[PDB]
């Protein structure tokens, strides 16, 4: 049981789930040829006699990456219908994702996805990964997600994103997408980890000591803090946190679930012999600002609800001095009607190591995602952005051209104006 | 400058414009 | 000239607005 | 020129523009579609769409229902090219019959209606149409006050009494409209 | 699978397109008579965006040679890599079209243009998912400038919704070869503006100067100009032929560095530049690539960017590169010239990355840029153009081939819009 | 394909024809016989077995000049059908060569020309080669021309001319002559290359170093400046220029299409030596007063537009920087209305020597062909000198006994000040 379905929607999910299935596999003792010379059934299944092949659908607009798969180490790991690929990108363009280009391959993953839930019996949620700065990872995944929120309803989705940094962007017409995707995120997504470059690459360069970090460093970061995530499903552990509970204890209103995830120790092999990676050690390090996994200052908010994610030679003694020493420090506040605002989940498997990777062999690790206040202070940068180029009406040619509307754009923006201010209003005390 | 000359240009033409509109109507309602 | 010009325009609006 | 977007709007109250009905006609809100003046400064193609197909039905009545039979109200994209094609057709005829008294009409103009090149062609296009229905609408024995205003006079003091004229005929008749629907 | 079609016109275009065969089947390991031979296997992989298979495992390229003049033919043909090309796509006329423009718009490209139609639906049904075209002509003369605008009107009219890109070389002023140059460029920008997707203006006096200065080369040819033409010719697509850590196809560059439908002319760069003398002094590093590419000094079209404001630019960069790098040296060329960038634009760059470098080099980056100072290459010409349509000089022979005064007027009123659109951005 | 038709009229058309045969023939490896033991397509039909005959056709209404050739080293050169003569002369008449004795003979050499121009799939145009001063070249031309232009329409005819020197006249009634022929020159020709005997006497004299030069040296240099306009399509190279090109770029309004030639270097075999004649000296050369081929100053004028044709040794960077220079100079001035007025065409074939002969061997030439309205002093001192004689009535009886009219005269007058007036109208600017 407690199965799990994963979709990899354009190239920054296909790449991150390319990171994560390698982890997955390397857990779990699969090869990736399928073999295994229980827990996988959280990600894989069983397939005849030996034959592990992953709970996952690859999809994009795009052949490109997908036939980066298809000839890589690990085309005999996903079985070749799971590979969705179309023919033309949307391009840079949320209405070719959504709405001209999208609608040709919805049926078709949709399909793959109902084949895939028909064989799980737990089924406990979907992961989706994309990016919000793209074309097909905005659109197609609009589309996608209030799709699978018809068909399947009270499934909890859970969405990991790349959120456009702060100075560093690849594209243009990035804020204009961005927003546009945030009306679904309201509505038909359960919760969302939104996760920044710059601040990868910040971490990066300050724990590991690497000066150029490219694209499969931050996308093994990502797969670590998903394997985090879900070990209470593939493991035993002293407390378990399933995914209904921890939705339970992170959310405390609908529309407020876009925590901050953050993973430690992240260092390199070398400072390690050093540290004395204690459990207060890791347990602080998750409250640093530097660490963050975002571009976001959580000492500028309030927090709401943390979920402590210990792996590894961890006992909960230890877990309750730190947990207490971080209720006595006055740099770290909370919200008042949040009297407890801790969860723990204690897992007994040591985080796992990928060959050629760049952290180190460590017995205890934290996976901390903290739904703060602060989180608002990203869209605000956002937005204005937005406004900029909006004020012009640059680039609208392009989106009204594909099937779109100018009051698709107006709705998006005041949506998410409504979403901050919720946020602050929330923060206040009374 | 010529902005001026159109500006008025531009209202005998509505002047004659609504005048003609409203004659129009007033011999079909004397009628 | 622009006296004319405000006493036209707000006929004409006003008259406009006549049922 | 501010007042090309004013007498614009005004000559398009002359034409009687009622944004409820003529925007009723292609099926739409209003709230999502803002009309009156300050509504072509940027990129508008709704506004685009009714007002010209106001403008077009005012001049023409059944070329008009001919002409915009496949298209009107474009709503998608392919019925939407067959506006974009049956309206820069007609407009380029028309600027070719006056010639230099119009701005070249240009395709590209309505991919995005907007900015001052898109007032530009409007404020032309209303005085065109106010024109020849002045051409139609004024009195056999005066069919010249319509050519009396294609002569583009260049001193002040005849416009000022051109308007003078003008002015004294607005209240005298708006005066024996009263006198006739009281008495 | 997004395949390109590839359109040579004049002179100028068959050498420039003659140059960009020759790179492209170096890269692709083709050989001269369009056997494979490369080493890596990723060379096969996207071979069939450029080139349709022909039984027995040779490539031929999806391109239509086309020209006024048969010598230009016979030129191609006998050059190297030259027995490559199918010999059913070099569509040729008789006579030449005279440095005229309404010889080439009207009177025998109109006759000739329904053979190239026909030779570019053949190749374009037998694609399987085609996403666009590709001129290369020149703007100054008859058979380039007023042929490929015939073309070019003609095919936006068959195919509507795919990507149109233009090499066009534009005309200079110090640099000129023709007396009538001015009114040919007019009349072929007036229809530029409406009917492609991006225009990647070139000219001859920047890539003269690019030669001189930083190449140091002391006799320049023809062949040398081409060469960097074509350099950025491929650079464009490599993403579409190759693998790499943030792909970019020719619609994405479109829908980022284009923000309004008019502002689509380019000015393009290539990096890196050196001679033969100074390479062992130089460190092939990112933030030398990126560097030599944000110069002034650098770009392929004669106006600096100094006095305008980059609306928008896009960096390719080949190789092994970290994006870290990248970023920072972006986010880095961006903070110093904050005065050189519009405001109401955050991040003005977009970057892309292929994983596999041009020959020879282990790193390399190609330069787009949208920039409002390309306003002056219309205005020189525009200034031109009147000071000669005032006297209605050589307007005689563009007259008894069927033009009007009418159609000049309007190509005057065109440009002048055109520029006085990018003025009015640059604020 | 591109071929042309080459006229010669007249004596000096005959002998020039000579000499531009002699070259021809030398240029692309064709024997005296026709043997040749592609390019010579242009001004050869290759009849038969390995025989090219030239797509010439020699006229006079004198058989001397055509019974050398008949008799001379090329009488297996043309066959006899070409080489049409008639009995006897016009004697120095405009009204005999053009109305009494061309009538007995134009159709003779029409049926001639007919028949060439049907042999040949891509005719370019006709070159007509004539003397203003005599009777033939100027009257039977002038009749040749005008049928040429009712017949064939809109083929581009390139008159190469023989005009009257300023001082020395070898002709009395030459003016008259000289005079009746512009009524022809303005309307049926599109290109008339006038040239001077006496500058061509000058230019041998002192470029050359010849002391006393006879008429084989100037119709050497002539031939020279035909190829030198011919190559670009002959031969292949950098920047190629047709006729049409020419004609294009180098007539501003259709009145106006007398350009003058001239040529570079024109040296010595032994001052060749110690001069380094690169590019920029022979484009220099080329614009400087004295080595025109007619005589005028053109700096008393203004260029209108200037063909370059380089031949030889050229690269594109040094014809630029010394195009540049050209116009960074004061004392060439050119009109206001034409901003761009330089054509250039580089050809890849170096000028051949013939043996014998008076120039030198050089590896890069220059021919160039400027519109100037300088050229309208030429046109006024003989204009006086016909202003003169028909002052006094003289020679005019023996123009009326043969059916020529003094209406004819005044008529011919009157289109020649207006042909000065239209030149004078022209220069000014704005
Ligand atoms: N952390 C991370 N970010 C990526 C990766 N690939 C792309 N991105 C980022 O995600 C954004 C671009 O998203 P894309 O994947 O290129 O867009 P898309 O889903 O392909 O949609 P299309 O434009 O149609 O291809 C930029 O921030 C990119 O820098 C990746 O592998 N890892
Ligand atoms: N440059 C040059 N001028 C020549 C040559 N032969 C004759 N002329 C000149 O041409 C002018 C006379 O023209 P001609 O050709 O002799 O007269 P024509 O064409 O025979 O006509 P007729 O008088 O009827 O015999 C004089 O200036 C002659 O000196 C020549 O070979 N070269
Ligand atoms: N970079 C580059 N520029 C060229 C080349 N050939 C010509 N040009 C430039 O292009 C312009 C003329 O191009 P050309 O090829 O003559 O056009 P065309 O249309 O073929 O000329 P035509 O048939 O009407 S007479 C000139 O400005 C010249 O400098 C070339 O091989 N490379
Ligand atoms: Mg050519
Ligand atoms: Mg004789």
């Amino acid at each position: 049981m407690r199965e799990c379905i994963s979709i990899h929607v354009g190239q920054a999910g296909v790449q991150i789930g390319n990171a994560c299935w390698e982890l997955y596999c390397l857990e779990h003792g699969i090869q990736p040829d399928g073999q295994m010379p229980d827990s996988f059934n959280t990600f894989f299944s069983e397939t005849g006699a030996g034959k592990h092949v992953p709970r996952a659908v690859f999809v994009d607009l795009e052949p490109t990456v997908i036939d980066e798969v298809r000839t890589g180490t690990y085309r005999q790991l996903f079985h070749p219908e799971q590979l969705i690929t179309g023919k033309e990108d949307a391009a840079n363009n949320y209405a070719r994702g959504h709405y001209t280009i999208g609608k040709e391959i919805i049926d078709l993953v949709l399909d793959r996805i109902r084949k895939l839930a028909d064989q799980c019996t737990g089924l406990q949620g979907f992961l989706v990964f994309h990016s919000f700065g793209g074309g097909t990872g905005s659109g197609f995944t609009s589309l996608l997600m209030e799709r699978l929120s018809v068909d399947y309803g009270k499934k909890s989705k859970l969405e990991f994103s790349i959120y456009p940094a702060p100075q560093v962007s690849t594209a243009v017409v990035e804020p204009y997408n961005s927003i546009l995707t945030t009306h679904t995120t309201l509505e038909h997504s359960d919760c969302a980890f939104m996760v920044d470059n710059e601040a990868i690459y910040d971490i990066c360069r300050r724990n590991l000591d690497i000066e150029r970090p490219t694209y499969t460093n931050l996308n093994r970061l990502i797969s670590q803090i998903v394997s985090s995530i879900t070990a209470s499903l593939r493991f035993d552990g002293a407390l378990n946190v399933d995914l209904t509970e921890f939705q339970t204890n992170l959310v405390p209103y609908p529309r407020i679930h876009f925590p901050l995830a953050t993973y430690a120790p992240v260092i390199s092999a070398e400072k390690a012999y050093h540290e004395q990676l204690s459990v207060a050690e890791i347990t602080n390090a998750c409250f640093e600002p530097a660490n963050q996994m975002v571009k976001c200052d959580p000492r500028h908010g309030k927090y709401m609800a943390c979920c402590l994610l210990y792996r590894g030679d961890v006992v909960p003694k230890d877990v309750n001095a730190a947990i207490a020493t971080i209720k006595t420090k006055r740099s770290i506040q909370f919200v008042d009607w949040c009297p407890t605002g801790f969860k723990v989940g204690i897992n007994y498997q040591p985080p796992t190591v990928v060959p050629g990777g760049d952290l180190a062999k460590v017995q205890r690790a934290v996976c901390m995602l903290s739904n703060t206040t602060a989180i608002a202070e990203a869209w605000a940068r956002l937005d204005h952005k937005f406004d900029l180029m909006y004020a012009k009406r640059a680039f609208v040619h392009w989106y009204v051209g594909e099937g779109m509307e100018e009051g698709e754009f107006s709705e998006a923006r005041e949506d998410m104006a409504a979403l901050e201010k919720d946020y602050e209003e929330v923060g206040v005390d009374s | 400058p010529e902005d001026m000359v159109e500006m008025i240009e531009s209202q005998t033409l509505l002047l004659t414009y609504l005048t003609i509109k409203m004659q129009k109507n007033l011999f079909r309602l004397e009628e | 000239v622009v006296t004319c010009i405000r006493e036209n325009e707000e006929l004409l609006k006003e008259l406009f607005s006549s049922p | 020129l501010a007042w090309q977007r004013e007498h614009m709007w005004l000559a398009l109250q002359g034409l009687g523009f009622e944004s409820g009905a003529e925007a009723a006609n292609a099926g739409k809100t209003l709230v999502h579609v803002t009309f009156g003046v300050n509504m072509f400064d940027k990129p508008n193609k709704d506004a685009f769409y009714v007002v010209f197909h106001f403008l077009f039905g005012k001049l023409d009545n059944v070329r008009c229902k001919e002409v915009f039979r496949y298209c009107w109200p474009p709503l998608d994209k392919k019925r939407d090219a067959e506006f974009r094609k049956a309206c820069c057709e007609w407009l380029k005829k028309i600027s070719d019959e006056v010639g230099a008294g119009f701005p070249q009409v240009v395709a590209s103009i309505f991919l995005s209606p907007g900015g001052p090149k898109f007032v530009h062609l409007l404020y032309h296009f209303a005085r065109y149409v106010m024109l020849q229905h002045i051409k139609r609408d004024a009195d056999a024995g005066n069919v010249f006050i319509s050519e009396a205003l294609q002569s583009k006079i260049q001193d002040p003091q005849k416009a000022l009494a051109r308007n003078k004229l003008a002015r004294q005929k607005y209240l005298k008749v708006l005066q024996k409209e009263n006198l006739v629907i009281e008495e | 699978m997004r395949e390109i079609v590839h359109i040579q016109a004049g002179q100028c275009g068959n050498q420039i397109g003659a140059k960009f065969w020759e790179v492209i089947s170096d890269e692709h390991g083709i050989d001269p008579t369009g056997s494979y031979h490369g080493d890596s296997d990723l060379q096969l992989e996207r071979i069939n965006v450029y080139y349709n298979e022909a039984t027995g495992n040779k490539y031929v390229p999806r391109a239509i040679l086309v020209d006024l003049e048969p010598g230009t033919m016979d030129s191609v043909r006998s050059g190297p890599f030259g027995q490559i090309f199918r010999p059913d796509n070099f569509v040729f006329g008789q006579s030449g079209a005279g440095n005229n423009w309404a010889k080439g718009h009207y009177t025998e490209g109109a006759e000739l243009v329904d053979s190239v139609l026909d030779v570019v639906r053949k190749e374009s049904e037998s694609c399987d998912c085609l996403q666009g075209f590709q001129l290369t002509h020149s703007l100054g003369g008859g058979t380039g400038s007023g042929m490929g605008t015939l073309l070019i009107s003609k095919i936006r009219e068959e195919y509507p919704d795919r990507i149109m890109n233009t090499f066009s070389v534009m005309p200079s002023p110090k640099v000129s070869d023709t007396v009538v140059e001015p009114y040919n460029a007019t009349l072929s920008v007036h229809q530029l503006v409406e009917n492609t997707d991006e225009t990647y203006c070139i000219d001859n006096e920047a890539l003269y100067d690019i030669c001189f200065r930083t190449l140091k080369l002391t006799t320049p040819t023809y062949g040398d100009l081409n060469h960097l033409v074509s350099a950025t010719m491929s650079g464009v697509t490599t993403c579409l032929r190759f693998p790499g850590q943030l792909n970019a196809d020719l619609r994405k560059l479109a829908v980022n560095m284009v923000p309004f439908p008019r502002l689509h002319f380019f000015m393009p760069g290539f990096a890196p530049l050196t001679s033969r003398g100074s390479q062992q002094y130089r460190a092939l590093t990112v933030p030398e690539l990126t560097q030599q590419m944000f110069d002034s000094k650098n770009m392929m079209a004669a106006c600096d960017p100094r006095h305008g404001r980059y609306l928008t630019v896009a960096a390719i960069f080949r190789g092994r590169m970290s994006m870290k790098e990248v970023d920072e040296q972006m986010l880095n060329v961006q903070n110093k010239n904050s005065s050189y960038f519009v405001e109401w634009i955050p991040n003005n760059v977009k970057t892309a990355v292929c994983d596999i470098p041009p020959r020879g080099l282990k790193m390399s980056a190609t330069f787009i840029g949208n920039s409002t100072a390309i306003q002056e290459l219309f205005k020189r010409i525009s200034e031109q153009f009147t000071a000669m349509f005032r006297r209605k000089a050589f307007l005689h022979w563009y007259t008894g081939e069927g033009m009007d005064e009418m159609e000049f007027t309007e190509a005057e009123s065109n440009m002048n819009d055109l520029v006085s659109e990018y003025q009015q951005y640059q604020d």
